RNA sequence: UAGCGGCGAGCGAACGGGGAGCAGCCCAGAGCCUGAAUCAGUGUGUGUGUUAGUGGAAGCGUCUGGAAAGGCGCGCGAUACAGGGUGACAGCCCCGUACACAAAAAUGCACAUGCUGUGAGCUCGAUGAGUAGGGCGGGACACGUGGUAUCCUGUCUGAAUAUGGGGGGACCAUCCUCCAAGGCUAAAUACUCCUGACUGACCGAUAGUGAACCAGUACCGUGAGGGAAAGGCGAAAAGAACCCCGGCGAGGGGAGUGAAAAAGAACCUGAAACCGUGUACGUACAAGCAGUGGGAGCACGCUUAGGCGUGUGACUGCGUACCUUUUGUAUAAUGGGUCAGCGACUUAUAUUCUGUAGCAAGGUUAACCGAAUAGGGGAGCCGAAGGGAAACCGAGUCUUAACU
C-alpha cells in the first residue's frame, strides 16, 4: 500500500489486508454502539414499592367501606409512593469480540484512507508549550478539526492543544473508534502508523 | 443466577448421539413371577424418549 | 374522612 | 430518562373533541363522551354510504314510476319495455328528465310503448 | 461518519410490548389470554409438573451410577496428536499443549483423522486404527 | 458437577487450576552469655498533607433591541474554552479555572535520630489428660443417621505419651503425611451517620428524600406510632406619590413605574372540566344512545355575477352507548360524576431458539495487571466421537455364548 506523505511526499508501505482492506459497515456500527454504550456509568436509582418511606398498615378496611380496596400507602398506583419497575445501578457495558474491535478499526483506517482525510506526515510536534503556536501551525495545513495521533507523547505537544477545542493529540495506544470517525482530518505520524500497523495486525 | 437441574431427572434420563435421551423402562422393579418372559425381554433394553414427553425433559434438564 | 362507619345491615334473606 | 405525557395527550383528546364539535351536551365537551361519539359516527358514516345508493335508487324509481304512470304505463312494464328496445339509460338520468323535461321523457315513454307492444 | 452510520436488515427487532392499545395486537392482556393461571402475575406450574399427574421424571426408574475414573480420563483425536511438541507425546506434554486438562491421569487416542509428522506416543493407549495411522504415517507407539 | 433429598420440592460442595496480598513467631525453661533483633510509649528535627489564603492572561466599533454576552466587520489570550453570574447565548465584564507560591499555631503521616520501657544467639532440655477417644441425646459439615468418616458438644466414663498419637470419607493391614489438648500477628476484605471535590443517555415540584417553602412540622392517636399540603412578580421594588366612588373598608377606575401591570403581590406561561355575557341560526303539535345519509330556509364573508366558504338545521330514511365477563348484553349484569396529572409485561443472571456480525475446525476469554472502553491474562468453557450402568472399547459400540 501506498501512503503517500504530503510534507515528505514520500511513501508508506503496510500491509493491504490491515489498511486498504474493505469497508463492513454494520460491524463499525456495532464497535460504536458498543464503545458508546460503554461510555455510561449508569447512576440512576428509583425506588419501588418497599423504600418509600411509608407504613404497612392498611389505610382502611378490607369490606364495607365505599371506596376501592388498597393495602398499602406504598402502592405503585398511588400518588407520593410508587415506581412499580423501579430502576437500579447497573452496568451497561456490554463486550465484543477483540477482533471485532481490530477488525473494525482496520476498516475505518480503510475509510478514512478512501476518503483522503488520513494524513501521514513524519515527526511532527511544537517546539514551545503554547497554543499560539498551534494556532498557526494548524491554520498552516488547512486542519479545522484533527486527531494528531503520535506514538512518542511528551509535554510540550500536549499541553500545547489542552485548551484548542477541535483538536485532540492521544498517544498511539490509545485511539478509540469513536475519535477516528468523530474527527474531520486525522494527522499521523510515521512512527504512530508504524505503531498501530503493529498494534491491530 | 444459573438454572438448576431437576435432579431426580439427571438421574434418569441420558443424552444420546443426535440429542434424544435414553431411558429405563418402567415396569421391571417388584411383582415379577407373574409377566410373561417376553414382555419382560422388551423392558430389559434401553429405549429413547417419545417427542411428546421430549420438551418435558428439554425444559426440566437443561444442560446434559 | 378518618372514620368510616359500619353499612347499615342487609335485609335478612336467609 | 423519565417520559412525560401531557403534551401528548392534549393532541389526542383536543383530535377527537376537534371532530366531535356540533355535538348536543357532554359529547361536544367532555373528551370521555366525545371519542365514543366519534366512533358511533364513523359507524354511522360507513353504513350510509352504502345506504346512500340504496335511499337514493328507490327515490329515482320512484320519479320513474310516477310520471311513468302519468304518461300512461307502470314502471315494471316501462323498464321491461326499456330493456327490450335496448336501451342502457340508467334510473339516475332517466328520474332526472322526468322532472326537467317531461317530453323526452314521453318520447322515451313512446320507444318503450314500440319495442314492449 | 458518525451520523450515518447503521445496523445490518434485520439485526434490530424491537420487541413485544405488552398492553398497548388494540393495533398492537398483544394489547389488552397481551399475549396471554383469558382467566386461568397462566395468565396471573408469576403464574404458570414449574418445569416437568404434569398437572398433578405423576410426572416423567418419576414415573421412570433411575439407571446407573456415576463412575469416578470418567472425570479423569480424556479422548484425544489424531488432529492435535501433532501439536504438541515436535515427535514425542505422553501423558504431560499433552497437558502443557493443553488439549486434556490438569486432573487428566488417562488417555487413548482415537482415529479422528489425518496425523501427519513421525509421532512417537508414549504411555498412552491407541486403540486399533490410529494404532495403523501413526504406524502408516511413520510413527512408533511404544508401552 | 459429585452428592444430599417424603431421592419429591429443592439444597449444593470439594479436589485441583488462575488471581489480589503475602510475614512470621512466642509461652509451657533453666544454664551461658547478656542491653544482641524489633516493636510499646515519650523527646527534638527533616520532609509530606489538612485546618486560613495570595497572584492569576486577553475586545472594540456599528445593527435591531427594554437591555447584548446575539448579528455581520475586525483584533488578541490560551500549561486558562472546567463551571457560575452578569438586563438575551461571553475565552477577552465579574468570580474563577490552568498554573505558581504561601502558615504564627495545632496537627495527621513517613521515617531520621536520640530516650523511658520491655529482651536476641548458641548448647542442652521440655514438648499442653479428665483433654483425645467411647456409649447416650442433639447440632455444624452440600451430607436429612444412612454403610457415615471429620468437628462442636448437655450426660457418664476414659488412653498412650514420640518405641506414642491424629488424619488420609464405614473398617482393618501396609505406606504417606502431620503432630492437637496455650497463645499472638499486618495485607488483600466488608460498611458509610458523616467531610471534600467531581460525575450522571437519573428527577425537575402529583416527579426526586416524607420534607426545594423554620418538615418529621402542623394535624391525628392514651401511647407506641402515623404523618401531610405548600416552589417561580420583574433585570432592578422602580412593589403603585397623587385624585375619585366606597364604610379614615374590601374592592375598583384614572395617573405613575416598567419593555410589557390581559407581569399588581390572589403576581412567568395559564390547558381542560365548570360557570357566564354578546351575535348568528334552530325550537313552544311534538316522542326515543340524540348521530348519520338527504335537505329547505336563514345570517355572514366571496368572487364571479353563478356557484362556492362557514354556522345553524326545519323535514325525512336508518340508527338500543363504551368496557369487562360470557353460549349470549340495548341489557333492568359489572365499572366510570367530569376534567387534569400519575397508573400495570421491567431489571439482573443462566439456558434454548431465530435474525445479524466477526472468526472458522476452531471460537472465546472470567477474575486480575493496565498512562487503563487499548493491550496483556487461554485459568477455563463449548466444539470437532460416539456406545455402555461401568471398567472398557472406539467409527464403531452395547446386548448376548454368539447374533441371519
Amino acid at each position: 500500500m501506498e501512503l503517500v506523505l504530503k510534507d515528505a511526499q514520500s511513501a508508506l508501505t503496510v500491509s493491504e489486508t490491515t489498511f486498504g482492506r474493505d469497508f463492513n459497515e454494520a460491524l463499525v456500527h456495532q464497535v460504536v454502539v458498543a464503545y458508546a454504550a460503554g461510555a455510561r456509568q449508569g447512576t440512576r436509582a428509583q425506588k419501588t414499592r418497599a423504600e418509600v418511606t411509608g407504613s404497612g398498615k392498611k389505610p382502611w378496611r378490607q369490606k364495607g367501606t365505599g371506596r376501592a380496596r388498597s393495602g398499602s400507602i406504598k402502592s405503585p398506583i398511588w400518588r407520593s409512593g410508587g415506581v412499580t419497575f423501579a430502576a437500579r445501578p447497573q452496568d451497561h457495558s456490554q463486550k465484543v469480540n477483540k477482533k471485532m474491535y481490530r477488525g473494525a478499526l482496520k476498516s475505518i483506517l480503510s475509510e478514512l484512507v478512501r476518503q483522503d482525510r488520513l494524513i501521514v506526515v513524519e515527526k511532527f510536534s511544537v517546539e514551545a508549550p503554547k497554543t499560539k503556536l498551534l494556532a498557526q501551525k494548524l491554520k498552516d495545513m488547512a486542519l479545522e478539526d484533527v486527531l494528531i495521533i503520535t506514538g512518542e507523547l511528551d509535554e510540550n505537544l500536549f499541553l500545547a492543544a489542552r485548551n484548542l477545542h477541535k483538536v485532540d493529540v492521544r498517544d498511539a495506544t490509545g485511539i478509540d473508534p469513536v475519535s477516528l470517525i468523530a474527527f474531520d482530518k486525522v494527522v499521523m505520524t510515521a512512527d504512530a502508523v508504524k505503531q498501530v500497523e503493529e498494534m491491530l495486525a | 443466577p444459573k438454572i438448576k437441574t431437576v435432579r431426580g431427572a439427571a438421574k434418569r434420563f441420558k443424552k444420546t448421539g443426535k440429542g434424544g435421551f435414553k431411558h429405563k423402562h418402567a415396569n421391571l422393579r417388584h411383582i415379577l413371577t407373574k409377566k410373561a418372559t417376553k414382555r419382560k425381554r422388551h423392558l430389559r433394553p434401553k429405549a429413547m424418549v417419545s417427542k411428546g414427553d421430549l420438551g418435558l425433559v428439554i425444559a426440566c434438564l437443561p444442560y446434559a | 374522612p378518618v372514620y368510616i362507619p359500619r353499612p347499615r345491615p342487609p335485609h335478612p334473606r336467609l | 430518562a423519565r417520559v412525560k405525557r401531557g403534551v401528548i395527550a392534549r393532541a389526542r383528546h383536543k383530535k377527537i373533541l376537534k371532530q366531535a364539535k356540533g355535538y348536543y351536551g357532554a359529547r361536544s365537551r367532555v373528551y370521555r363522551v366525545a371519542f365514543q361519539a366519534v366512533i358511533k359516527a364513523g359507524q354511522y358514516a360507513y353504513r350510509d354510504r352504502r345506504q346512500r345508493k340504496r335511499q337514493f335508487r328507490q327515490l329515482w324509481i320512484a320519479r320513474i314510476n310516477a310520471a311513468a304512470r302519468q304518461n300512461g304505463i307502470s314502471y315494471s312494464k316501462f323498464i321491461n319495455g326499456l330493456k327490450k328496445a335496448s336501451v342502457e339509460i340508467d334510473r339516475k338520468i332517466l328520474a332526472d328528465i322526468a322532472v326537467f323535461d317531461k317530453v323526452a321523457f314521453t318520447a322515451l315513454v313512446e320507444k318503450a310503448k314500440a319495442a314492449l307492444a | 461518519r458518525l451520523n450515518t452510520l447503521s445496523p445490518a436488515e434485520g439485526s434490530k427487532k424491537a420487541g413485544k410490548r405488552l398492553g398497548r392499545g388494540i393495533g398492537s395486537g398483544l394489547g389488552k392482556t397481551g399475549g396471554r389470554g383469558h382467566k386461568g393461571q397462566k395468565s396471573r402475575s408469576g403464574g404458570g406450574v414449574r418445569r416437568g409438573f404434569e398437572g398433578g399427574q405423576m410426572p416423567l421424571y418419576r414415573r421412570l426408574p433411575k439407571f446407573g451410577f456415576t463412575s469416578r475414573k470418567a472425570a479423569i480420563t480424556a479422548e484425544i483425536r489424531l488432529s492435535d496428536l501433532a501439536k504438541v511438541e515436535g515427535g514425542v507425546v505422553d501423558l504431560n506434554t499433552l497437558k502443557a499443549a493443553n488439549i486434556i486438562g490438569i486432573q487428566i491421569e488417562f488417555a487413548k487416542v482415537i482415529l479422528a483423522g489425518e496425523v501427519t509428522t513421525p509421532v512417537t506416543v508414549r504411555g498412552l493407549r491407541v486403540t486399533k486404527g490410529a494404532r495403523a495411522a501413526i504406524e502408516a504415517a511413520g510413527g512408533k507407539i511404544e508401552e
